[PDB]
């Protein structure tokens, strides 16, 4: 029960998910083929949430992989763990988004979205009691921004009572990876605030620091970044897939972490993160995992939490550990940093403990932070948006695809309606 | 003959009963298969074979904690129609426990209760195990206690709640769930026993010398409480006490029915020696404020009624020698209208020790059930945690969108304000 | 000595008897070869050798379901002249069952009945197994029940029909076949036991915990019904009941003779334990509306006569202790003119379990045969399914072209309207 | 008992049947010679319906193969399973129909039809109790339209109480395969409405989609299309040839599916249909087989059922399965699509389950749909007919063969009398 349909949009959403279904298949002991090869029945106890049971004792992932060009899917289906997906789920177009939101949301996205939702409706009816849909995409690209946010608006109309959590790779402060990424972000955040129950802002600049500073990787590839994203992604639903001493799920993390329905933009964190040499020189205790989360240099969203206040905090733990040792440390970070947490939410720390650790670790943590520190994430993008839009730069690549300037005026005002709300509840007493 | 069925709501309620029904099977020699190689009738109905099944209803809206019972050691013990699962949890949402998801299986739970009540001939009352934090233990319990007071009314319904700690919280909306679940359970539940996690964290660290206590270990101490309350039913004692006697001796007013449990002796194996544990020694341990199981300071309040439930090698003259000293002590003060603030129970049977347990084998024990004014400080915090969150209307859209009115929170808060001034009205002395 | 022959019409009738005669051979120790390594005389005539053959007539207009009996396990059991086949089926056409194909072998079937009735010395009545959906079970049965009332008249003819479900249908013209077969069987059949598929789908899923029940499994439950009705003939009981007693106790008016069967306990092997199954427990299971075998709500109607047929380890004082409570319960209400709404039967023999069966071995059972007002909701649907189809004259040319008049449907519908207002006339109370 | 005489007319009717008798001989375990080589006696239990038992333990098909040119029969008798037919049954002319209805029904057909019916009467008297005749032909050709519908009018006069089901390959919307196919169709539908108890409209455009979209065949030949037709054809009479838990036959499918004696034009469907790779990634359950039937892209008649209402629906299942799992799904598609079924027929779903699966499958389904959606099949042909006839185009190839214009005026009015009836019972309340 409580099954999750995983949707991937964009080149980024596919390359995250191709690493994500590598982690899930290793946690559940699944071979490259699709057959179970673990040791305990706890892996098959809740196998049905991310898997349909096929005939012949094989499991297929309940995944829907969407792109507008076939270049990324051919990398998926030919690599390792590409032979596990159903070939019906790969719903790809031919034209490609062209790194364009309007081509992803209006022109080439709408010529494919009806062939996606029929696969969504096929996977949703195969679920016994549906929990909700998780989406992996970016906000800088064209497919992950356009086709991704087009899928959310169609699903929320069809499935309003389900949770719709997105793992949005938000662009970086220092570097860009797309010239029109302030246009792709702001037009997508317009669609995220109205149709997603929560959204996990991940920045590539922050993962560049964590691979360099914390993990001591001199040469991190994308496959090393996505293993840190997927460690968060499996860590969010690890209490849904396994017994724990305090079980959480996607609805417990929805209710506890969203005080106001717009303010559902989170920053994730993972712990422990150690190098090869630097892991035997460290005791893996719950006070060590606690203090590794709540600092600045372990945030996957490129903003210092010290510039704002945490509204709500969720800490999903994995592995056998003691609850007092947890509940002291969740109290300990609230006492010494009482100015860093918001005042009018007393005891703003959500605790969750799963009994099953990750593979090869004694214990692990998964931090979910909802702070006012991501107002600088949207102060920066709306400044980068308004600087480009006041010269109407790159407007004709979107105006030529059916869009007017009024779409930008509403989307920019919606983000400044969002920034003024984080500034409101940061100054709130 | 004096049967008493139990209900286990929420993840907290099931994991408590996983230790409680572990404890009861060891006190009666019951295997996990229901086998034993006439006093057990108050909890174990008998089948045609030599197999006994418990009078328990395990209910959760999510199937994870139930399936660990279905695959655990006690698979062969429980009747599988009693293990009730929903599909989606209430998920720290009182409205989803009470309106959205809870209404879907409330008729299934009342059906399983009514099948148990028909095979009971002397049914005394109910033991509802739940918490105040989770949405299931708040919403579904408050939905259930509405229905049991309709269908039964006169049966003595007891609750064993996990009260939220002052500084130790596991969920963010615990101040919302605790206020909403108490507004409903007030006019229905006869006596709700508060239990706190932080106080057992204090006891398992200090008194048991455990560095790292688990939720396995906290549920052992709550099981020793509920066993010692029903020890007078399940065993013959020198001075017995029924569940109907607890609501009579401890509830002076229909609003105030919230005592706090306290167990003693809580000592390890290395401290099982090095002290003699008289009935004078274990009774002074209970009224010591560091050994209670709700984080409240009883020196900041007054006791209204105390209930000492002794068991084991207990001598009733040494009981009076222990108790009469405590009325002389200044730190234990009572309310002016209550000269007789004591109910004493003695059982012949000692508490046995669960193997793998952290408690040691003792010849005698005591489960103090004391109703005090010092719990009003606990409600004064919980309204203060409520009034800070609700003034900004935080998290209200999660509750309004699931069928609840926004004006219903003002009904629960003003009623809790009316409950708070009740302790101030009782806590003062009498004129003339 | 009290012989009772059985007729099996249609594909539904044969597949029921494939489980029924499987069940009877296990209750008497009878091999499938007719061998056994004096109470069986009510169904098994004896040959000169040590071989017993059943008093059964299997008739179908298509040979497929008969030939699977002729090639199955029970080839050596049945007399091959009793296995009657046509050539073409009636094929969901009531007119082909009653006029076209049914007239071709009706003289062959009456010949095989009359050869069975001559070797019976104390013949009580008939057990016609058929359905309302198929053309054979509708047309050929209604042709047959005309002829048996001519040739016998005073024998107690019982029917065990497969009533069409409200939302679960296997054929499109089931509303046509059910109305036409009831207009004819009304003045001929003494008591027709309704059985529904959807209600057994509810029972095999919920009560038996089977995810995927087969038509093999549904016919086991109908076999336990017919065995428990004839358990008082085939075995010596503490309080016996003959087939002549059922039509007396259950039929208040010659129109209303449609009770609905209900069996209990229906539990699996994992739930064979975990409950004691008293006669109080299995009797409250029957009057529970979820456990009946016709999709009707008895809380929406009134019972006119209930017939509890106990068997096995049954104590008659505990019977009265179970039954007298049910008259006090508000959900079971009777009609105002019937203070005595009960017929109780007790047999000493338990129901045995067929190997490969889904039911578990129980020490006692109950086959409730209750005539109620709640079946009038079932006929109110079936006329409503009839009136929508017939108003557009759908499918009428399949019936007119096979010898039936179009005005005959108006005769069957107005008569069923007269049957529908009979329950409204009986269901009201009496003036003064 | 209940024997069926199979008649083939036209090039199309021969090439369907040559694949059809390949399937029947594989189901019954019959060699290329004609001898039994199966494993169970269930194959020989009902062998007599499609076979006569010859001397020497050999079985010949009860088939009558009719053409007007010897080109197709020489392809039949020389290919695989051509040595199993009796050489007496191949009744072929020499002139050929010339893709002409008038040459098939009046001139060259009547010079052969007396030599066909004497073979029909020979096979009918060899039957113990005849069930009825199945005919395989097209409506676009000349022999399958002319000689085929000439056989129906002669047989129904000789055998009125028997069923006469035709498997008519109806022409396609997008492409034609014959210039005068609106003339060949409308003059044949004039003969189908008066003398056939049911008729299964199959379109070649629809099988082109099912081979491409559903089966993922890039290069489907005619031998791959006819295996999908023959899977329907064996699936219609699979409960007549084998024991089932709810047996149907050709008369049960006649009575349940024809509410009005003209409205007997069906659309078939088959399930499961999977590719080579895409079959191990799918669980073969009854809810999967159910939802594969009732959509649009599995209809072998090129019309969307969503444009109309199903009058009656038959679902003949094969293989060991559970009846509740069937009867829930037959209810489940009626609840969520209550606007898609006709209202004044409550519970319009016929259920049939055969115990014997097809070869190499665990379970299978055979959908028979009678909808108002085939009014667009006859709205299109009668529009294509009237466009050609109002210019009297190609009239002299039929007027020269004994026909007048009054034959066309009656046949066009008969089809508009048919279209007005489907429009009548679609708007009926
Ligand atoms: N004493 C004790 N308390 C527990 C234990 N496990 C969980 N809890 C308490 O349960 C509270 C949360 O309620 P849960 O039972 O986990 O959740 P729920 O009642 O099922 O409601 P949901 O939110 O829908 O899951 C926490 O505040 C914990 O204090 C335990 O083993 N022992
Ligand atoms: N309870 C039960 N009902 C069955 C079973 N098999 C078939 N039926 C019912 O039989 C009804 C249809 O009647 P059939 O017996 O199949 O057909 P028939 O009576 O032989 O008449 P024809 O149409 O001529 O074949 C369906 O509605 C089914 O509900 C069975 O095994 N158990
Ligand atoms: N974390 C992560 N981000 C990526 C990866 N590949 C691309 N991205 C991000 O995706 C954005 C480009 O979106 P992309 O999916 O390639 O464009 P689209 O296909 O049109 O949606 C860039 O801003 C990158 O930062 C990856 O492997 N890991
Ligand atoms: N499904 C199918 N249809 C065919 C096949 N061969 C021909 N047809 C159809 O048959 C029609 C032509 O009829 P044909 O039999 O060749 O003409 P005839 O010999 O004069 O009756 C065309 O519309 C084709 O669509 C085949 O192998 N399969
Ligand atoms: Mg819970
Ligand atoms: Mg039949």
């Amino acid at each position: 029960m409580r099954e999750i349909v995983h949707i991937q949009a964009g080149q980024c959403g596919n390359q995250i998910g191709a690493k994500f279904w590598e982690v899930i298949s290793d946690e559940h002991g699944i071979d490259p083929t699709g057959s179970y090869h673990g040791d305990s029945d706890l892996q098959l106890e809740r196998i049905n949430v991310y898997y349909n049971e096929a005939a012949g004792n094989k499991y297929v992932p309940r995944a829907i992989l969407v792109d507008l060009e076939p270049g990324t899917m051919d990398s998926v289906r030919s690599g390792p763990f590409g032979q596990i997906f159903r070939p019906d789920n790969f719903v790809f177009g031919q034209s490609g988004a062209g790194n364009n939101w309007a081509k992803g949301h209006y022109t080439e996205g709408a010529e494919l979205v009806d062939s996606v939702l029929d696969v969504v409706r096929k996977e949703s009816e195969s679920c016994d009691c549906l929990q909700g849909f998780q989406l992996t995409h970016s906000l800088g690209g064209g497919t992950g921004s356009g086709m991704g946010t087009l899928l959310i608006s169609k699903i929320r109309e069809e499935y309003p009572d389900r949770i719709m959590n997105t793992f949005s790779v938000v662009p970086s402060p220092k570097v860009s990876d797309t010239v029109v990424e302030p246009y792709n972000a702001t037009l997508s955040v317009h669609q995220l605030v109205e149709n997603t129950d929560e959204t996990y802002c991940i920045d590539n600049e922050a993962l560049y620091d964590i691979c360099f500073r914390t993990l001591k990787l001199t040469t991190p590839t994308y496959g090393d970044l996505n293993h840190l994203v997927s460690a968060t992604m499996s860590g969010v639903t690890t209490c849904l897939r396994f017994p724990g001493q305090l079980n959480a799920d996607l609805r417990k993390l929805a209710v506890n972490m969203v005080p106001f329905p717009r303010l559902h933009f989170f920053m994730p964190g993972f712990a422990p993160l150690t190098s090869r040499g630097s892991q035997q020189y460290r005791a893996l205790t719950v006070p060590e995992l606690t203090q590794q989360m709540f600092d600045a240099k372990n945030m996957m969203a490129a903003c210092d939490p010290r510039h704002g206040r945490y509204l709500t905090v969720a800490a999903v733990f994995r592995g056998r550990m003691s609850m007092k040792e947890v509940d002291e440390q969740m109290l300990n970070v609230q006492n010494k940093n009482s100015s860093y947490f918001v005042e009018w939410i007393p005891n703003n720390v959500k605790t969750a403990v799963c009994d099953i650790p990750p593979r090869g670790l004694k214990m692990s943590a998964t931090f979910i932070g909802n702070s006012t520190a991501i107002q600088e994430l949207f102060k920066r993008i709306s400044e980068q948006f308004t600087a480009m839009f006041r010269r109407k730069a790159f407007l004709h690549w979107y105006t030529g695809e059916g869009m007017d300037e009024m779409e930008f005026t509403e989307a920019e005002s919606n983000m400044n309606d969002l920034v003024s709300e984080y500034q409101q509840y940061q100054d709130a007493t | 003959m004096r049967e008493c069925i139990s209900i286990h709501v929420g993840q907290a309620g099931v994991q408590i009963g996983n230790a409680c029904w572990e404890l009861y099977c060891l006190e009666h020699g019951i295997q996990p298969d229901g086998q034993m190689p006439d006093s057990f009738n108050t909890f174990f109905s008998e089948t045609g074979a030599g197999k006994h099944v418990p009078r328990a209803v395990f209910v959760d809206l999510e199937p994870t904690v139930i399936d660990e019972v279905r695959t655990g050691t006690y698979r062969q013990l429980f009747h599988p129609e009693q293990l009730i699962t929903g599909k989606e949890d209430a998920a720290n949402n009182y409205a989803r426990g009470h309106y959205t998801i809870g209404k879907e299986i409330i008729d299934l739970v009342l059906d399983r209760i009514r099948k148990l009540a028909d095979q009971c001939t002397g049914l005394q009352g109910f033991l509802v195990f739940h918490s105040f934090g989770g949405g299931t233990g708040s919403g579904f319990t408050s939905l259930l206690m509405e229905r049991l007071s309709v269908d039964y009314g006169k049966k003595s319904k007891l609750e064993f709640s996990i009260y939220p700690a002052p500084q130790v919280s596991t969920a963010v909306v615990e101040p919302y769930n605790s206020i909403l679940t108490t507004h409903t359970t007030l006019e229905h539940s006869d006596c709700a026993f508060m239990v706190d996690n932080e106080a057992i964290y204090d006891i398992c660290r200090r008194n048991l010398d455990i560095e790292r206590p688990t939720y396995t270990n906290l549920n052992r101490l709550i099981s020793q409480i509920v066993s010692s309350i029903t020890a007078s039913l399940r065993f013959d004692g020198a001075l017995n006490v029924d569940l109907t006697e607890f609501q009579t001796n401890l509830v002076p007013y229909p609003r105030i029915h919230f005592p706090l449990a306290t167990y003693a002796p809580v000592i390890s194996a290395e401290k099982a020696y090095h002290e003699q544990l008289s009935v004078a020694e274990i009774t002074n341990a209970c009224f010591e404020p560091a050994n209670q199981m709700v984080k409240c300071d009883p020196r900041h309040g007054k006791y209204m009624a105390c209930c000492l439930l002794y068991r084991g090698d207990v001598v009733p003259k040494d009981v009076n020698a222990a108790i009469a000293t405590i009325k002389t002590k200044r730190s234990i003060q009572f309310v002016d209208w209550c000269p007789t603030g004591f109910k004493v129970g003695i059982n012949y049977q000692p508490p046995t020790v669960v193997p793998g347990g952290d408690l040691a084998k003792v010849q005698r024990a005591v489960c103090m059930l004391s109703n005090t004014t010092a719990i009003a400080e606990a409600w004064a915090r919980l309204d203060h945690k409520f009034d800070l969150m609700y003034a900004k209307r935080a998290f209200v859209h999660w509750y309004v969108g699931e069928g609840m009115e926004e004006g219903e929170f003002s009904e629960a808060r003003e009623d809790m304000a009316a409950l708070e001034k009740d302790y101030e009205e009782v806590g003062v002395d009498s004129v003339e």
